[PDB]
């Protein structure tokens, strides 16, 4: 989850400034304009920083789910567990920040497209990664990317 | 040329006694028709990249990322000013259109009229046609014997 | 034609179902930080409302008529008929909202293409789509003008069949 709620019984030292932003929790971008473009739409299962495509079929409103390729539809910057919804940056407006890379193989100045489960994969374009992969936890993997759209 | 300002000074005081053709300078930064919701971003500059597209270009990692001017498949934006003291280049994403004088290909200025479609080369000069688009909206001004500005309109990627 | 078409005798006759008029405000979803920008259009030849236009630079003014997915510049979403002029959203925004369709019977889900003539029509009709475009709900007629509400997001990368 985005923020995982636990109870602890000793505080964490914490007073180092460098190195504290690459983290799953850091929602947003690390570069914001306030002319940027945000969605607030309904997901299924969990689409946290990753790319977001939009499924349409009681029938309901359209959701937007982890998925890529022709079907990209956005990216999903920030979630909200309560009322299970997300907020997505649409393929049309550029972006900056921390995406989830497949695995450790990415580097800088590498080229990125969206698989199909909404992960950053080395190579249509759609970003440009800035650091090296990042593991945050286990085989969770953050990179930073300047995403500009499809190529 | 190299400046966006003349780089040597006058001796003749203008006249401002009209109004027509007078926007026509290469000082002329910024668009000719704005919207306040457009997105701007400024970055390091690496050589002179003023009235040109732009591109990443990366170092060994101990520095940040620049823009240089450039185009093609690496495209990133377009340049519309330059702060010269801290060597600021403001970028126009090519996620958001603009409307502007650029700098032209002085290779063929001539054959470039409005409705000309026109993209950008490997030295962020717009030249006559790819993945960028890009239309004429008026003909060539020299402002020096190798500068050539048009007045054109970005909006998005092909 | 027009958008606001008129004198009537009596007037016409819940909440559900109401937005389906020829007027209705396009954006089904607004936001602030979105683009729009002012243009002439031609007052004979095509009337660009609820259409994707394309710029033509004419020899006084530049002008917006319809046009296809391929050489467009936008989708005009409002026009001022005293003064002709035309209001239109770049491609390079985003868009909700109803359009103007040729095709009476499209479902939900399908993939879309703009023709020649600004009209959403289906995909399959053969020509290499270049930009996204999705029926969020089925085409209603209005008598008689058909009308679709769709999302279009930027251009697709590599044209499709």
């Amino acid at each position: 989850m985005k923020n995982p709620q636990h109870d602890a019984s000793l505080l964490s030292n914490s007073n180092e400034f460098r190195d504290k932003n690459v983290e799953f929790f850091a929602s947003g971008g690390t570069r914001t304009s306030k002319f940027d473009k945000l969605e607030n739409h309904p997901f299924l299962g969990y689409p946290y920083k990753r790319g977001v495509k939009r499924v349409i079929q009681s029938h309901y409103e359209p959701h937007v789910e982890a998925g890529g390729g022709e079907d990209l539809y956005g990216i999903c910057i920030d979630i909200d567990e309560f009322s299970k919804t997300a907020t997505i940056v649409p393929i049309t407006n550029n972006f900056e920040g921390y995406l989830v890379a497949k695995d450790s193989t990415v580097k800088v100045k590498d080229k990125l497209i969206f698989n199909k489960d909404g992960a950053l994969e080395k190579v249509t374009i759609n970003a440009t990664a800035l650091t090296d992969a990042k593991q945050i936890s286990n085989e969770v993997y953050l990179v930073k990317v300047a995403v500009f759209g499809n190529k | 040329a190299l400046m966006k300002n003349p780089q040597q000074d006058s001796g003749l005081l203008s006249n401002s006694i009209d109004f027509r053709d007078q926007n026509l300078i290469f000082s002329n930064s910024g668009g000719v028709c704005t919207s306040s919701k457009d997105k701007i971003e400024n970055y390091p500059a690496k050589g002179y990249p003023y009235k040109r597209g732009v591109k990443l270009s990366f170092g060994d990692g101990t520095t940040e990322l620049e823009v240089e001017a450039g185009g093609g498949d690496d495209l990133y934006g377009v340049c519309s000013d330059i702060d010269e003291f801290s060597g600021m280049a403001t970028v126009i994403p090519i996620t958001n259109n603009f409307t502007g004088y650029l700098t032209l290909k002085k290779d063929g200025q001539n054959g470039v009229n409005p409705g000309d479609k026109l993209n950008f080369n490997q030295h962020g000069e717009l030249e006559k046609v790819k993945s960028v688009n890009a239309i004429a909206l008026s003909k060539a001004h020299k402002l020096t014997e190798d500068l050539f500005i048009v007045l054109a309109s970005v909006f998005g990627n092909r | 034609y027009s958008k606001s078409m008129i004198e009537n005798k009596v007037f016409s006759s819940c909440f559900k179902s109401k937005n389906e008029r020829v007027d209705a405000y396009s954006f089904a979803c607004s936001s602030y930080t979105d683009k729009i920008e002012e243009y002439l259009y031609d007052p004979a030849n095509s009337f660009p409302y609820k259409r994707g236009v394309k710029l033509v630079p004419k020899e006084n003014s530049i002008y917006v008529e319809v046009g296809a997915d391929t050489d467009m510049y936008g989708i005009c979403v409002d026009v001022c008929e005293f003064s002709c002029t035309a209001y239109v959203l770049p491609i390079t925004n985003n868009f909700e909202g109803y359009l103007v369709t040729r095709n009476p019977s499209i479902k939900i889900g399908e993939i879309l293409d703009i023709n020649n003539n600004g009209v959403i029509i289906k995909a399959g009709g053969g020509p290499p789509t270049a930009i996204n475009i999705y029926a969020l709900s089925d085409s209603f007629t209005i008598n008689s003008i058909n009308l679709i509400k769709v999302a279009i997001f930027g251009n697709r990368g590599l044209e499709k069949t």
